[PDB]
């Protein structure tokens, strides 16, 4: 679909609020994308995946590192995402510590 | 004078500190030799005139 | 059809592994989000840029909550 | 320099360096902080790589 109404659907699905009961928040995102909208990285997932291994190694999830080892040729396997550095530095840059907790669900 | 001592003057003490926090920066990415900026700084004076404005994208 | 249900299975299957990645992080986005950002992500995007719109959003649902 | 341990070997006190550990949004540094006790040499055949990654775990707990 037309990239406007995605940088609208980001807006609604973070907040309660709609395109006009906040007009400066979803003013704000076009400004921020459409400057530098097309990335500047390029295709280093490996350096990125060697950092969540690390990652789960400092929280002592250490099953965890070893089975994103198997969801990160998962990832490149079925082959449907144009960057697949691009979700991975997102999601590592969204990462939290506990303290050393192990915490585990689903699979 | 005025004019003809003191905008010099000025004009010349602030590209000197300009490029100093310039050199100093630039000097101190190399890796001792940064002991030259432990020596020059031992009030602890100057330690802090300049650092990058950081932005994202 | 049958071929556009494997292609229905094949991106199943993805948005699956990244909410699987997404709870391990413990990241704040769930399934629902994922899925703007992955459309975002065919579209090409900065995550420079990305991540400073989502660290906006989320600051002014910290603030009017 | 402060504690009575500049009496030691040369080789030791080089052996020694902190390596950082990675920072993530919450973490405190305590939790990231530990030495590298490094080694080159024919003695890196008794004190592998594998042996010093065992080692921080005991350092880090």
């Amino acid at each position: 679909k037309s990239p406007n109404v995605l940088l609208q659907n980001l807006c609604c699905r973070i907040l309660g609020r709609s395109e006009a009961d906040v007009a400066q928040q979803f003013q704000y995102a076009v400004r921020v994308i459409g400057s530098n909208f097309a990335p500047t990285v390029e295709r280093d997932e490996f350096l990125v995946a060697e950092k969540i291994k690390k990652e789960l190694i400092r929280q002592r999830r250490e099953a965890d590192a070893a089975l994103f080892s198997e969801l990160h040729r998962k990832l490149h396997s079925q082959g449907v995402l144009k960057n697949k550095w691009s979700i991975l530095y997102l999601l590592l840059s969204l990462s939290e510590d506990p303290r050393r907790q192990p915490s585990k669900v689903s699979s | 004078l005025v004019s003809g001592f003191e905008a010099t003057i000025n004009k010349f003490d602030k590209n000197f500190s300009a490029h100093l926090l310039d050199l100093l920066a630039r000097l101190s990415i190399y890796s001792g030799m940064a002991s030259v900026i432990s020596r020059l700084d031992f009030n602890g004076f100057y330690t802090e005139r300049l650092e990058r404005l950081s932005a994202e994208r | 059809a049958a071929a556009a249900a494997a292609n229905l299975n094949a991106v199943r299957e993805t948005m699956d592994v990244l909410l699987e990645i997404s709870r391990i992080l413990n990241t704040g986005l769930d399934m629902e989000t994922l899925s703007i950002c992955v459309r975002l992500c065919e579209q090409g995007i900065n995550p420079e840029a990305l991540s400073s719109v989502i660290k906006e959003l989320r600051k002014a649902t910290e603030a009017l909550k | 320099r402060a504690t009575n341990a500049q009496f030691d070997s040369p080789e030791i006190l080089r052996r020694l360096d902190v390596r950082l550990l990675e920072v993530s949004p919450g973490d405190t540094g305590w939790d990231v902080f530990s030495l590298d006790y490094h080694v080159d040499g024919p003695i890196a055949t008794v004190f592998t790589r594998e042996c010093m990654s065992h080692y921080l775990r005991v350092f880090n707990f």
